[PDB]
């Protein structure tokens, strides 16, 4: 019932807009135990009052479930967003993926940057990862649902430091850390690599150790 | 401004976690333009009893019904919601249901920063009337309701009916925001 949302004047309001003439919408819920629902919908504006029809087709919902035992109470309120610094945040590092500069990853982009953070993953797996927050279903990653998948997001950073670490001496050099920054694609100059040595290097030995390397990465 | 050296290890930081597994559920509903119609991205939380949740989401296109005259589009937004239901009758035949939804602001998007343009049909209270079918599982129905609201304070009510196939062998709550 989108017509009552409160829209601040500085966002304009998609709904309120389209009258007298209204709008609809086709919606498909997936819950994750299994059962699916597709919803389409009418919003209507006749005689001063609104009028919604709506159409529902839900299946797959396990018979032993909560919805089909009907063990529901209600939901919890929406409240979480990211912040317009966080979005500006991830869109940096989408591009990382996104080295086409297209809009869209793509299962051989996600393959690259695993690739380069030194992940072993097959198609298996990422179809697998790509599906968990492709929206639509067209099997690539554009960047609101690459902003979903990060507000959903100790061992793994463990084993970014050993991909880092080439030699295995406990130590990321400059050298190091500029191998994996150009092959990440990151576009950046040999004294940027350097600036980011200094920014994590709090014991001034000119490397980054594990520990630095956790709180520049956490 | 954000020092340079630090947004590279944090974007290196975030690109390590979106190749990592193990995602929470989160309660969220970000609204991106796509074409000319407005895309919306909801995860929500049915609570089960026993105190456990039933994460699911949702994909939502918004398609105007003006196909003449400019829309002002909106980028980027979320959008809070609380929906409470407020009484039931016996097996869920009878249902009131109020929401309190509020868009929020993250940063200039596609039209500007500056709102489309106050609409003199959408009043400071308006009624609503519904009729909502289908099936679950294969089990058909249909509802209707009637109810009323604030649109301009994102307040509203809405009592429903199962007018056939009740009473469901499922949970009405999975209906909740389909009307
Ligand atoms: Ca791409
Ligand atoms: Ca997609
Ligand atoms: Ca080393
Ligand atoms: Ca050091």
């Amino acid at each position: 019932s989108r017509t009552f949302i409160k829209y601040p004047k500085g966002i304009p309001d998609f709904f309120k807009q389209s009258f007298p003439e209204g709008f609809t919408w086709e919606r498909v819920t997936r819950y994750e135990d299994g059962g699916v629902i597709t919803v389409m919908q009418d919003t209507s504006l006749e005689d001063g009052c609104l009028v919604y029809h709506a159409q529902v087709r839900g299946v797959n919902f396990p018979s032993n479930g909560a919805v089909m035992q009907k063990k529901t109470k209600g939901w919890e309120p929406t409240r979480d967003q990211l912040t317009e610094e966080q979005i500006a945040e991830f869109k940096e590092a989408f591009s990382l993926f996104d080295k086409d500069g297209d809009g869209t990853i793509t299962t051989k982009e996600l393959g690259t940057v695993m690739r380069s953070l030194g992940q072993n993953p097959t198609e298996a797996e990422l179809q697998d990862m790509i599906n968990e927050v492709d929206a639509d279903g067209d099997g690539t990653i554009d960047f609101p649902e690459f902003l979903i998948m990060m507000a959903r997001k100790e061992e793994e950073i463990r084993e970014a430091f050993r991909v880092f670490d080439k030699d295995g001496n406990g130590y990321i050099s400059a050298a190091e850390l500029r191998h994996v920054m150009t092959n990440l694609g990151e576009k950046l100059t040999d004294e940027e690599v350097d600036e980011m040595i200094r920014e994590a290097d709090i014991d001034g030995d000119g490397q980054v150790n594990y520990e630095e390397f956790v709180q520049m990465m956490t | 401004m954000v020092d340079s050296s630090r947004r590279k290890w944090n974007k290196t930081g975030h690109a390590v976690r979106a190749i990592g597994r193990l995602s929470s559920a989160i309660n969220t509903e970000m609204m991106y333009p796509a074409d000319g119609g407005l895309r919306g991205y909801t995860h929500m939380a049915l609570k089960v009893d026993g105190g456990g949740h039933l994460s699911c989401s949702f994909v939502t296109t918004y398609r105007s019904k003006k196909t003449v005259g400019n829309i002002k589009m909106p980028g980027i937004h979320y959008v809070s919601h609380r929906l409470e239901r407020l009484e039931e009758s016996d097996n869920e035949m009878f249902v009131v249901q109020r929401e309190h939804a509020v868009a929020k602001f993250v940063g200039l998007g596609g039209g500007g920063g500056t709102g489309g343009s106050m609409n003199s049909l959408i009043k400071e209270n308006m009624r609503m009337k519904v009729v909502l079918e289908g099936s679950v599982n294969g089990h058909q129905f249909k509802c209707t309701g009637e109810g009323e609201g604030n649109p301009y304070m994102g307040t509203q009510t809405m009592r429903i009916k199962v007018i056939e196939g009740g009473p469901l062998p499922f949970a009405f709550d999975i209906l909740a925001t389909s009307f």
